[PDB]
C-alpha cells in the first residue's frame, strides 16, 4: 500500500533485471526469480490504472464515428467477436479481391511523432531510452493518452483489448512447456526486458521534472506497462514519414481490427493522399470475416510478439547455427569463397517447413562447407570462378555429386542431432495435445515446441531423400549439369 | 508492387541494454 | 442525473408491467424494452463493484477459504478452457464413482443466509423476495458483492463478470430466433429482468429496510443482469438442514465444473451437512473434470445456462395439444383423460428419441383419436380401469385403427409446425457453414436448427409408426392384451 | 440412489407477475 514500499521493490527489480545474462543454463532460474519479484509488485497494485465502464463493443460505434469524421472508410464491415481470433471485421457486403475497401488517414494514427508532440514531449526530449526506441515511446504515448480523458485518440484506446496472449501473460507452468526449445530464450528476454523497463521508467516518472504533468505520475502499474507493450508489439506498424524520407512506427486504428490469414501483403501506405490503404486479399462474401496477411513471420514470432499460434503457417521456420571452424585446414579457402559469395563464415540460417527446406544462402554455405580443396580452387581461380560462385545457391547446378552427398549427409545428421536435444518427442507432444485438456496459452506453447521438431523432422527426411538421389547420380556416373 | 508495404505487428527490438 | 435515472426506471417499470401485447407484437415490444434498457445502461457505470485482479488471481483465496471450512481442495486445479470457460482439471487420476469433491453447508449462499444478512430486513417486507428465492439469491449475491468484509468474498471474486445468457445478446443475435418456440422465452426473460430491475430500483429508494444496503448508493442495470445470470446459470436446489424443506443455493468450488452427458452424480449428505460429488467417469491427471448438470433441453441450456450443448441426448421441443370443445366426444374424452390423470389440454414434449413421445402424450393421443365405442370401453365396466392403466404403454394399443389415426395426426401436426419456421434445416446448415459467427449468434442458429431437426425426426418416426400399424391392420393381426 | 440429487442450474420461474 505504501508508495515508498513500491519504489523499493522496483529499485530491487531494476537491479535484478539490469544484471548481465546468467548463462543459458541459469536462464530458467533467473526467469522464475524475476517472475517472483514482478508478481509480488503486481499483487500490491490495482491492475490497470484506467479502466472503462462499458464493454469493449460498447465503444466500437464511437470509433467508427471518429474514424468517419477524419476521413477513414467506415462502410461495408462490422465488428464481430469471433471465437478463434477474438474481435475482427466481418463484411456486410460482397468485397472482391483487390478492391480498396479500407483506408485510414494519418491524423488518426498514433506515431512516434505524435508521441513527441504530446504531453510526453518534454520527457521524450531528455530520456535516452525513449529517443532510441520508438516502440517503447509508442507504448508510453499509448498509456499517457489512455489516462487522458480528453485525448483525441480515446475512441481508439477504449476499443483496444484489455488482455493479450503474449508470453508476458503466461503462467509459469505454461512457459515451462517450452523448456529446451529454441523459442524459450526469447521468452526470457521479453520478460526481463519488460520488467527492467517498467522499473526504470517508474523511477524516472516519480523523480524527473519533465514527468510532473504526466498522468502516470499519479498511477503507473506493472499491469499498465505489460498492457502497453503488448498493445504495441501485437499491433505496431512501420510507415513512412509524411515527407517520405524516413520511417516511423505507428498504431493504425480500424485497420488493426483485421485478423491474420495466409496470403500476401495487400496493405500499403499512400504517400500522396497520406493514408494507409488496404485492398482485399481475397473475395469476402457478406457475412465472412475479413482477413489480411500480417507478414511472413514464423510461429515463434507470432507467439512471442503477436500472441497467437497460426496453424498451417506457410512461412514457419526454425534456426540453425552453422560456421566454418578455424581448425579446418581449408578454413582460409572456404572463408574467401563464402566472402566472394556474400555469405558470412558463421551465421544463423533458417530451415523452413514448406518447399524448399533450405534457402539459396544455406545451400551455398553447405556446399562450400563440404568442398574439397580442388573444388575450392575451382571457385577461386580462373575465368569460370565467378560463374561458379554465381550458381552456388542454385539447386540445379551442383558442384559435384559427391559434394551434394556430403552436404545432405551433414544436414541429416545435424538435424537429427538437434531433434535429440528436446525434452519431448513429436509423438509425445501429439499425445499431450490429444489426451490433455489445455488452455489456449498452454496449447500455443506445446504447439510451438511441436512445430520446431516437425520442421527438423522434415529436414531430416528431405536430406535423406536428397542424399539418396545424388548417391544414385554418383553410382550411375551421370553427367554433371553445366550452366 | 507496393512501394510502402505495411506489415502488421512487425517485429522490433525491445532490448534497451543492447540499444 | 439521479432524478433522470429514476425517471427512466419509472418508465421502464410501467413499460414492463403492461400486459402481454399479443404474440405478433412481442418482437416490437422486445426492441422497445431494449431501447430503454440500453439508454439506462449507457448512463450508468457498469458493475457497481469491480475487482483489481484477474479472475484467476482469486482462485487461491477461494481454495484457502474453502479448505478452512472443510471442503475438498486437493486433486484438481482451475484452468481456462476455450470451449467451456474456466473449469476444474484433475491433477491426479480420479476413478469413476470416487468421492472427490465435497462442500459443507457453511460455504453455500442460500435463501437462508440471504434472510439472515443485511438483506434480512428488506426480505421480510418485500413480497417478491419472499415468494421467489431465486431473486432473493440474486440480491444476496449483490449485497455481499458490495460488502468488502463479506464471508463469501473469496467466492464472489472468482465468479465470471459476464455470461452468455440471452440477456447479453445483441438484438441481431436474438433476431435469428424469430418464428421459433424459444424466442418467447427470450422475450419473457428480458421483460422479467427489466421489470425486476426497475421495481427494485424504486423499492430500494423508498423502503426504510433498504437503508443499510450498499445498493442504496449504487444499483445499476448491469448489477442486476449479472446477478440474475449468476443465479440462473449456477443455482441448485438442496434440502434445508432440517431436511423437511428445499431451498435454493450457490455452491462454491463445485460450481466450477462444466457439463457433459451422463447421469447426476452429485447429492446432498444431510448427516455430514455437505454437498458431495462422485466422479461421473474416470478422469486422468490433466483431463477436465465434468459433471452432468441435468436432463435439460438445449433451449433451457441456452436461455437459463448460457450455452448450447452439442449431442444433448435429452433435447426436446414443445407441442401444445388439447381436445376441442366442438368435438362431439369432448365430454367422454375429457373424462377418460381425467381418469387417466391427464389434462384436457396441455403442453407436451417431442423428444429426439426412438419414440418421440412420452407415455403421457401417447395416452393423450390415443384418447384424442378414440371412437365413441372405444371411449365407452374406457369409461364403463369391470375392464375399464384396466384399459386406462395401459393407455401410456406402446405394447398394448387401443386398436390398430386408433394407432393409425394418432400417428397420422402427429405426422401432420409436426409437418405443419415445421412449415411455421422462417428457414429450413438446409438453410440453417448453410448459414453455419458459410458465415463467420459469434458464439452467441451460433447458439441462436443451432437452437432454431435443433427445433426443426426434432420436428423432422418426429415426422419420420410418426410416418414409420403409421406404416407399422397400418400393416397390422391389413394383416388383421390379433391385438395384444395385458395378461 | 441419491436421496437428494443436485441439478446444477436447475430451471426456476422468474416471472414475478404470474407467480
Ligand atoms: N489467425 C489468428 N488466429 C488467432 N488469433 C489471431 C489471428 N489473427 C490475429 N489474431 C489475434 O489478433 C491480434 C492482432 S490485432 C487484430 C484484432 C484483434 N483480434 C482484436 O481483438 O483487437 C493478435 O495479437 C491475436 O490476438
Ligand atoms: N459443456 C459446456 N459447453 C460450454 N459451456 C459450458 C459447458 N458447461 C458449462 N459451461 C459454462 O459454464 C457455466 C456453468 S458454471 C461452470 C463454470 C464456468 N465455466 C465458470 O467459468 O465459472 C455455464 O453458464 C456455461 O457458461
Amino acid at each position: 500500500v505504501s508508495p515508498k514500499e513500491i519504489l523499493n521493490l522496483t529499485s530491487e527489480l531494476l537491479q535484478k533485471c539490469s544484471s548481465p545474462a546468467p548463462g543459458p543454463g541459469k536462464e530458467w532460474e533467473e526467469y522464475v526469480q524475476i517472475r517472483t519479484l514482478v508478481e509480488k509488485i503486481r499483487k500490491k497494485q490495482k491492475g490497470l490504472s484506467v479502466t472503462f465502464d462499458g464493454k469493449r463493443e460498447d465503444y466500437f460505434p464511437d470509433l467508427m464515428k471518429w474514424a468517419s469524421e477524419n476521413g477513414a472508410s467506415v462502410e461495408g464491415f462490422e465488428m464481430v467477436n469471433f471465437k478463434e481470433e477474438g474481435f475482427g471485421l466481418r463484411a456486410t457486403r460482397d468485397i472482391k479481391a483487390e478492391e480498396l475497401f479500407l483506408w485510414v488517414p494519418r491524423k488518426l494514427l498514433m506515431t512516434v511523432e505524435s508521441a513527441k508532440n504530446s504531453v510526453l514531449g518534454p520527457l521524450y526530449s531528455q530520456d535516452r531510452i525513449l529517443q532510441a526506441m520508438g516502440n517503447i515511446a509508442l507504448a508510453f504515448h499509448l498509456l499517457c493518452e489512455r489516462a487522458s480523458p480528453n485525448s483525441f485518440w480515446q475512441p481508439y484506446i477504449q476499443t483496444l483489448p484489455s488482455e493479450y496472449d503474449t508470453p508476458l501473460y503466461f503462467e509459469e507452468d505454461e512457459v515451462r512447456y517450452l523448456q529446451s526449445t529454441q523459442a524459450i530464450h526469447d521468452v526470457f528476454s521479453q520478460y526481463k526486458n519488460t520488467a527492467r523497463q517498467y522499473a526504470y521508467f517508474y523511477k524516472v516518472i516519480q523523480t524527473h521534472p519533465h514527468a510532473n504533468k504526466l498522468p502516470l505520475k499519479d498511477s503507473f502499474t506493472y499491469e499498465d506497462y505489460r498492457w502497453a507493450v503488448s498493445s504495441v508489439m501485437t499491433r505496431q506498424n512501420q510507415i513512412p514519414t509524411e515527407d517520405g524520407s524516413r520511417v516511423t512506427l505507428a498504431l493504425i486504428p480500424l485497420w488493426d481490427m483485421c485478423n491474420h490469414t495466409n496470403g500476401l501483403i495487400t496493405t500499403g501506405y499512400n504517400l500522396e493522399d497520406d493514408r494507409c490503404e488496404c485492398v482485399a486479399l481475397q473475395d469476402f462474401r457478406a457475412g465472412e470475416q475479413i482477413y489480411i496477411f500480417y507478414g511472413t513471420r514464423s510461429n515463434a514470432e507470432f507467439v512471442i510478439h503477436s500472441g497467437f499460434f497460426f496453424d498451417n503457417n506457410s512461412h514457419d521456420r526454425v534456426k540453425i547455427k552453422l560456421g566454418v571452424s578455424k581448425s579446418d585446414r581449408l578454413y582460409a579457402m572456404k572463408a574467401e569463397v563464402l566472402a566472394r559469395a556474400g555469405i558470412p563464415t558463421s551465421s544463423v540460417f533458417a530451415l523452413h517447413f514448406t518447399e524448399p527446406p533450405i534457402s539459396a544462402q544455406l545451400l551455398a554455405f553447405l556446399r562450400v562447407f563440404c568442398m574439397t580443396e580442388e573444388e575450392l580452387k575451382e571457385h577461386l581461380l580462373g575465368d569460370s570462378a565467378i560463374d561458379r560462385i554465381f550458381t552456388l545457391g542454385n539447386s540445379e547446378f551442383p558442384v559435384s555429386w559427391d559434394n551434394e552427398v556430403k552436404l545432405w549427409t551433414f544436414l541429416e545428421d545435424r538435424a537429427s542431432l538437434l531433434l535429440k536435444t528436446y525434452k519431448t518427442t513429436i509423438e509425445e507432444d501429439k499425445s499431450v495435445l490429444k489426451n490433455h485438456d489445455l488452455s489456449v496459452r498452454a496449447k500455443m506453447a506445446i504447439k510451438l515446441r511441436l512445430g520446431e521438431k516437425e520442421i527438423l523432422e522434415k529436414a531430416v527426411k528431405s536430406a535423406a531423400v536428397n542424399r539418396e538421389y545424388y548417391r544414385q547420380q554418383m553410382e550411375e556416373k551421370a553427367p554433371l549439369p553445366k550452366y | 508492387t507496393l512501394k510502402y508495404p505495411i506489415e502488421m505487428g512487425i517485429v522490433t527490438n525491445w532490448d534497451d541494454m543492447e540499444k
